[PDB]
C-alpha cells in the first residue's frame, strides 16, 4: 500500500 | 460545581484523568469550561461510523466527505473483517458524546466531529489533498492516523498535491489562521523506523505526536525522531491499560492501540485550546504545545536539555500533553509575529562521506534582513547525498546553543542505493534557540562495511521570528 493505518 | 462525565467506561479512561497523575490533565481543561463547543475536527482515515450511539450527537455531514467513492457520506464499508473500524475508532477519541450511558467520551466531548473516507481505495496524491483540503473554512483540525509504510527502509512524503494542500491549509484555512495538522508520529518500532523518513510526520505544518505506555515507558510500535513534538498515552504490554473508544457496529472497544490512538487525543486537547482562544495561529498552536508539555514521569535514555532549558527526547518531543495547562496559557496567548525563514547553503563544494563527515558553518541567520531569526522555531537540514546503503547512515545536527539533534537513525532494513534528494530533515529540539553560531552536520557509517558516498548540498532552512522570548526555563 502507498499509505497505511 | 463541575461533574465528570458518568458514561458506563469513562473509569476507564486513566489517560483523560487519574490521581495518579499518569494522565494528560483534562478533567482540569473541562473544570475551566472547555469541552470543545463550537469546534470543528475531521478524522482523516477510512470512514466514520456516522450513526454510532457515541458519535451521533456529534457527527458533522460538514466536516466529512467520501474521497473513496466521491459521495458526501463518510459511512465505513463493512466486512467481514471489520477492516475498516480505523476511522471510527480515532473520531470516539475526539468527541465522543458524555453522559449518555454509552462507552466513554472524548477528550473534546462538546466538539464537531466528522470523517474523510480516504484509506479505504487508492492511496493517490490527489486522494490526500482533496481530504486535507476538505472544507478549510469549517473544519479547523484534521487529524490523521495513517502514512507511508513503517517497513523501515521507505523515505516518503506528501507529493505535490498533498504538499500544496498543507502549505493553503495553513495560509488561508480558518480565516487565514492556518488549518491544524495533526499527524500520529508512526508504528515502526519494531522496524527501527525513524520518522524523520516520513514527510508528513516531518512537515512544519503537522503537530507530530508520539505515544507513552500506561506506566511512563517508549512503547514497542515507537518511533523516534527529532520532528516529533509532543506525546500522549496510548497502549503498551498486556499489564498495561489501553484506549477506550467507540468502535465499528456501534460497539465500545477498550483495546484501541498504537500510534493511531496518540494523535486523535492531541486533537482533542487542540480542540480544548481553540475554544479558549479562538484566535490561535497553526504556528501559535506548536508554540503552546512546546511550552506547556510535561517530560516528568516519562522514561527515555535520551532526555536532554536544549538551549532555552526545556527537556526533550527523541521519543516524546517536549513530552505529554498537558490540557488543563494547554487551555490556561491560550487564554491571554499574544499571537506569535509572522514567521520569517532564512535559507543558508553550506556546501561550497562536495564532500566525500566515507566512515565520517563532520561540517561545521558558522551562520549569522539573515543578519541586517527582514527575514533575521532570532527566536528559531522549526529548522531543516535539506541533505543532497549518495551512498552504497542507505540505512547505515546517522545523522545529527548540533545547534549552537549545543543542542544535538538525531536527523536520521540506522535503520537496519533500509539497504537502498538512492539516498536522499534534498529531503528536509527537520528538528523542533532547537525551538526558541538563538540560531546565530556555529551549527554541526555529522554523518557516519554505523556499521563495520566499507560504504562511500557523497554529500552534494546541505541546505540549512530556518523559521522563526526575531522578537518576544522567555526567560529560559
Ligand atoms: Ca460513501
Ligand atoms: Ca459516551
Ligand atoms: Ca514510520
Ligand atoms: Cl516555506
Ligand atoms: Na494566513
Ligand atoms: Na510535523
Ligand atoms: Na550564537
Ligand atoms: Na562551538
Amino acid at each position: 500500500r502507498r499509505r497505511v493505518r | 460545581v463541575y461533574q465528570e462525565p458518568t458514561d458506563p467506561k469513562f473509569p476507564q479512561q486513566w489517560y483523560l484523568s487519574g490521581v495518579t497523575q499518569r494522565d494528560l490533565n483534562v478533567k482540569a481543561a473541562w473544570a475551566q469550561g472547555y469541552t470543545g463547543h463550537g469546534i470543528v475536527v475531521s478524522i482523516l482515515d477510512d470512514g466514520i461510523e456516522k450513526n454510532h450511539p457515541d458519535l451521533a450527537g456529534n457527527y458533522d455531514p460538514g466536516a466529512s466527505f467520501d474521497v473513496n467513492d466521491q459521495d458526501p457520506d463518510p459511512q465505513p464499508r463493512y466486512t467481514q473483517m471489520n477492516d475498516n473500524r480505523h476511522g471510527t475508532r480515532c473520531a470516539g477519541e475526539v468527541a465522543a458524546v458524555a453522559n449518555n450511558g454509552v462507552c466513554g467520551v472524548g477528550v473534546a466531548y462538546n466538539a464537531r466531529i466528522g470523517g474523510v473516507r480516504m484509506l479505504d481505495g487508492e492511496v493517490t496524491d490527489a486522494v490526500e489533498a482533496r481530504s486535507l483540503g476538505l472544507n478549510p473554512n469549517h473544519i479547523h483540525i484534521y487529524s490523521a492516523s495513517w502514512g507511508p509504510e513503517d517497513d523501515g527502509k521507505t523515505v516518503d512524503g506528501p507529493a505535490r498535491l498533498a504538499e500544496e494542500a498543507f502549505f493553503r491549509g495553513v495560509s488561508q484555512g480558518r480565516g487565514g489562521l492556518g488549518s491544524i495538522f495533526v499527524w500520529a508520529s508512526g508504528n515502526g518500532g519494531r522496524e527501527h523506523d525513524s520518522c524523520n523518513c516520513d514527510g508528513y510526520t516531518n512537515s512544519i505544518y503537522t503537530l507530530s505526536i508520539s505515544s507513552a505506555t500506561q506506566f511512563g515507558n517508549v512503547p514497542w510500535y515507537s518511533e523516534a525522531c527529532s520532528s516529533t513534538l509532543a506525546t500522549t498515552y496510548s497502549s503498551g504490554n498486556q499489564n498495561e491499560k489501553q484506549i477506550v473508544t467507540t468502535d465499528l457496529r456501534q460497539k465500545c472497544t477498550e483495546s484501541h492501540t498504537g500510534t493511531s490512538a496518540s494523535a486523535p487525543l492531541a486533537a482533542g486537547i487542540i480542540a480544548l485550546t481553540l475554544e479558549a482562544n479562538k484566535n490561535l495561529t497553526w504556528r501559535d498552536m506548536q508554540h503552546l504545545v512546546v511550552q506547556t508539555s510535561k517530560p516528568a514521569h516519562l522514561n527515555a535514555n535520551d532526555w536532554a536539555t536544549n538551549g532555552v532549558g526545556r527537556k526533550v527526547s527523541h521519543s516524546y518531543g517536549y513530552g505529554l500533553l498537558d490540557a488543563g495547562a494547554m487551555v490556561a496559557l491560550a487564554q491571554n496567548w499574544t499571537t506569535v509575529a509572522p514567521q520569517r525563514k532564512c535559507i543558508i547553503d553550506i556546501l561550497t563544494e562536495p564532500k566525500d562521506i566515507g566512515k565520517r563527515l563532520e561540517v561545521r558553518k558558522t551562520v549569522t541567520a539573515c543578519l541586517g534582513e527582514p527575514n533575521h531569526i532570532t527566536r528559531l522555531e522549526h529548522a531543516q537540514a535539506r541533505l543532497t547525498l549518495s551512498y552504497n546503503r542507505r540505512g547505515d547512515l546517522a545523522i545529527h545536527l548540533v545547534s549552537p546553543m549545543g543542542t544535538r539533534s538525531t536527523l536520521l537513525a540506522a535503520r537496519p532494513h533500509d539497504y537502498s542505493a538512492d539516498g536522499f534528494n534534498d529531503w528536509a530533515f527537520m528538528t523542533t529540539h532547537s525551538w526558541d534557540e538563538d540560531p546565530s553560531g556555529e551549527w554541526v552536520l555529522e554523518i557516519e557509517n554505523t556499521s563495520e562495511a566499507n560504504n562511500y558516498g557523497t554529500l552534494t548540498k546541505f541546505t540549512l532552512v530556518l523559521y522563526g521570528t526575531a522578537s518576544g522570548s522567555l526567560v529560559p526555563r
